[PDB]
């Protein structure tokens, strides 16, 4: 076991609207995005996200 | 204390293992240098007779700079 | 001396309460739930992980036979073969045409690697609960933790501190749960014994240096069929890949509640559901005389403006008057609205301001100033940012969730249409009996 080094991708800008919000993404190389809401369900979705 | 991938320094400081044992000073008292078996040296850098490394050009210099003055040694640099 | 309470299962979000005895000040409670642990009784079924077909080297006879052998290795597998006159590089290895006789031996064991790239399967229990709080009373803090059961005294010195049991019993994980790497998966491993090949599980053992590895690859074994020396097989995929493959997404992103799966012990950590029965035992050195306390003559609230936000979206202001000095409790006597201060210092008369949380229209409840019940109301309009980076601080309300005006419209609308009828059955009795009384 040790240490690797890996990419931050760029941080995301939230629009933000009643009940909702809308995340605005940029990756050049594919990125993991995950949901999950707080409450007794939870919704969670996966997606490998590349280009704007 | 700290996470076990990061080495803590006798200082009260906690550095990235990277660090460790990669030849540079990084810790306050320069705990994560003399602590481990690494002996390498490079091209550029002679070995002195007790075994330091030190930097070629060092060497004959005029001024005693090992341990027991190796570089200023006749027998080494012949004047 | 006891008090008992019900405090929400947030972590992080305080919770005030105000308890007095006659005769005592009031004292403020501060309760607050910093870290919430979901430990279950977990039992280590088996290891599993790729495994790694061994061909041990042919054996042959050159004129005769050889007997299949019971081994106790993993999924040991042996042939025979009538005529095969083998090669290898110099030429043929025996001197009977076709009475060469040649057996196979293939069984499985753990890869190498496999002290670093291993799953174990494990089977949970009921799961338990434990908290740790940061009840604050008078001017000091205590730090405790305590198991979430009903009877344990978890007290940090003379506290003596009792949580009832939680109200929902609510856990992550199902039956049987697949550890990996850190990452904890809800899968339905087959159990001990049972192998499946080309499944999860089809290789398993007690302990990865055990000896009794025991597995069921569906290894096949087939008539060789070049000259040279040779122990053809085929087997089924490594069930182990498929599952990796075949994963789904870890309870690092499945659970919900938000909670915080982590490893070594299995945990969920800082879980956020129901509520707390916790039972307080305050000794009665931090209680203090009424009489040396200030007492407020008189007080009287007035609010600037607020919005029922997650924050603290709100103003309020008082007017008072003391005999003396010193410090004083405040508490808001509604569930749907939460003061930030505890204590504010007291100098005979002026003014003091302190802000509040709401979730509901309407700043019509009750505060206290150490005794003294003041009524305040509002005109809270609601507010601006659509999203915030706080969970709410106080739980929505019904009766208090509606505006006083929407309140009067469907009051006077339900009572004039329940007041039309009773007249209109009035007016009917009085003239019914009118010409009863006719003839
Ligand atoms: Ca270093
Ligand atoms: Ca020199």
């Amino acid at each position: 076991p040790t240490v690797c080094r890996v990419p931050l991708a760029h941080t995301p800008t939230v629009t933000k609207w009643f009940k909702g919000i809308t995340l605005h993404l940029t990756a050049t190389r594919p990125t993991l995005l995950t949901t999950r809401k707080l409450g007794l369900r939870a919704d969670a979705t996966a997606e490998w996200i590349t280009g704007t | 204390k700290c996470e076990p991938s990061q080495f803590q320094c006798t200082n009260g400081r906690c550095i990235t293992l990277l660090w460790k044992c990669d030849g540079d000073e990084d810790c306050v008292d320069g705990s994560d240098e003399k602590n481990c078996v690494k002996k390498t040296c490079a091209e550029s850098d002679f070995v002195c007779n007790n075994g330091q490394c030190v930097p070629s050009r060092w060497k004959c210099d005029g001024d005693p700079d090992c341990e027991d003055g190796s570089d200023e040694s006749p027998e080494q640099c012949h004047m | 001396f006891e008090h008992a309470t019900t405090v929400p299962n947030v972590p992080g979000i305080p919770y005030k309460a105000l308890v007095e005895r006659a005769g005592y000040a009031p004292l403020n409670l501060e309760i607050t739930v910093v870290s919430s642990e979901l430990t279950p009784s977990t039992n280590k079924e088996y290891v599993t992980c790729k495994f790694h077909t061994v061909i041990p080297s042919p054996q042959v006879k050159c004129c005769g036979s050889l007997e299949c052998k019971a081994s106790s290795k993993a999924d040991y597998t042996c042939r025979v073969f009538g005529g095969v006159y083998p090669f290898m590089w110099g030429g043929a290895q025996c001197f009977c045409d076709s009475e060469n006789t040649q057996l196979s031996e293939a069984y499985v064991e753990f890869a190498p690697d496999c002290t670093i790239d291993h799953a174990v399967a494990l089977k949970v229990h009921t799961a338990a609960l434990k908290v740790g709080l940061r009840i604050v009373y008078g001017n000091t803090t205590a730090h405790l933790d305590t198991f979430v059961n009903g009877v344990t005294p978890g007290s940090s010195r003379d506290l003596k501190v009792i949580a009832g049991p939680i109200s929902a019993a609510f856990s992550p994980f199902d039956h049987k749960v697949v550890i990996r790497k850190g990452l904890v998966y809800n899968y339905d491993f087959p159990e001990y014994g049972a192998m499946k090949p080309g499944a999860f599980g089809d290789i398993q053992a007690s302990s990865l240096y055990a000896t009794d590895i025991v597995a069921r690859t569906d290894i096949r074994l087939l008539k060789p069929s070049v000259k040279n020396i040779h122990v053809p097989y085929t087997q089924a995929v490594s069930g182990y890949e498929m599952w990796k493959n075949n994963s789904g997404r870890p309870l690092q992103e499945t659970a919900p509640f938000g909670c915080k799966i982590e490893v070594e012990p299995l945990r969920a950590s800082n879980c956020a559901y129901g509520h707390i029965p916790i039972s307080i035992d305050i000794p009665d050195a931090a209680f203090v005389r009424s009489s040396e306390s200030p007492t407020i003559l008189e007080v009287s609230c007035t609010v600037a403006d607020c919005i029922y936000s997650a924050d603290f979206g709100g103003s309020l202001t008082l007017q008072y008057k003391a005999d003396r000095e010193g410090h004083c409790p405040v508490h808001s006597h509604s569930t749907t609205a939460v003061l930030k201060e505890a204590t504010t210092h007291v100098t005979a008369t002026g003014s003091i301001t302190l802000h509040f949380s709401t979730s509901s229209p309407q700043a019509n409840f009750i505060v206290s100033l150490c005794g003294k019940k003041t009524t305040c109301n509002a005109e809270c309009k609601p507010p601006a940012d659509h999203i915030i980076g706080e969970p709410h601080k106080v739980d929505q309300e019904f009766q208090a969730a509606v505006s006083k005006t929407s309140w009067n419209w469907l009051l006077a609308l339900f009572g004039g249409a329940s007041s039309l009828i009773v007249v209109g059955l009035i007016v009917l009795v009085c003239s019914s009996m009118l010409i009863n009384t006719r003839r």
